């Protein structure tokens, strides 16, 4: 529960110029969606450990 | 809210220029129509006189007016349709203002057409005026979208 | 001008739209004028472009 939601969008499109702007996009979004799953795996890989020694 | 509803009359606004204006590209189950939110304007016994349009925004809700340019194929044409060599187009409001012209060039042919069109498009908001000058080569709006406030994309049906 | 000195010059200039024809003939006594600023990267060309605005 330590996680809060809103609404937001994540589509979005460009035409055949300013292909910098769509770089910048494709950049930042694998950055998050990176750093999220690196996150999430270490999480549960420590927790499901220290259960098992509590109990 | 996507209220509509019709900035100048077709039957008032314009006396003496002819409203009516078809065209093959846009056929509608065989008989040939135009889009059902803008205005094809033509010259009448030969005269195009330069005509002066202007709206005030007296509703509370922002107003998207769209509006066009027409491009010749040819000088030809332009003389048998408009009866002038040269023409321009020019829009003010409070914070906007242009002054197009229609650039006329031989071009390759798409979709069986020669001519072109250029799509435009602004927003005002409330309590400000809008103003139409022009002497040949226009289509004037007939509605508006006053609007007042995500996009996806899939073949899956409704439920 | 020529930039005599060591640091960079920031010269701000206008352009003047009459409103009507009649003031563009009493002002400047011409028809049709234009301005252009010529650098060494920059180049325009601007034109007075007469036409009723609103109030």
């Amino acid at each position: 529960e330590k996680m809060n939601t809103q609404f937001t969008a994540v589509g979005k499109e460009f035409n055949k110029l300013e292909r910098r702007m769509e770089n910048l996009n494709k950049k930042v979004d694998d950055g998050f969606l990176d750093i999220w799953t690196y996150n999430a795996e270490l999480l549960v890989l420590l927790e499901n450990e220290r259960t098992l020694d509590f109990h | 809210s996507f209220e509509r509803f019709e900035i100048f009359p077709k039957e008032s606004s314009w006396p003496n220029h002819t409203v009516t204006g078809v065209s093959a590209s846009c056929s509608h189950n065989g008989k040939s129509s135009f889009y059902r939110n803008l205005l094809w304007l033509t010259g009448k016994n030969g005269l195009y006189p330069n005509l002066s349009k202007s709206y005030v925004n007296n509703k509370e809700k922002e107003v998207l007016v769209l509006w066009g340019v027409h491009h010749p194929p040819n000088i030809g044409n332009q003389r048998a349709l408009y009866h002038t060599e040269n023409a321009y187009v020019s829009v003010v409001s409070s914070h906007y203002s242009r002054r197009f012209t229609p650039e006329i060039a031989k071009r390759p042919k798409v979709r069986d057409q020669e001519g072109r069109i250029n799509y435009y498009w602004t927003l005002l908001e409330p309590g400000d005026t809008i103003i139409f000058e022009a002497n040949g080569n226009l289509i004037a709006p007939w509605y508006a979208f006053a609007l007042s406030r995500g996009i996806i994309t899939s073949n899956a049906p409704m439920d």
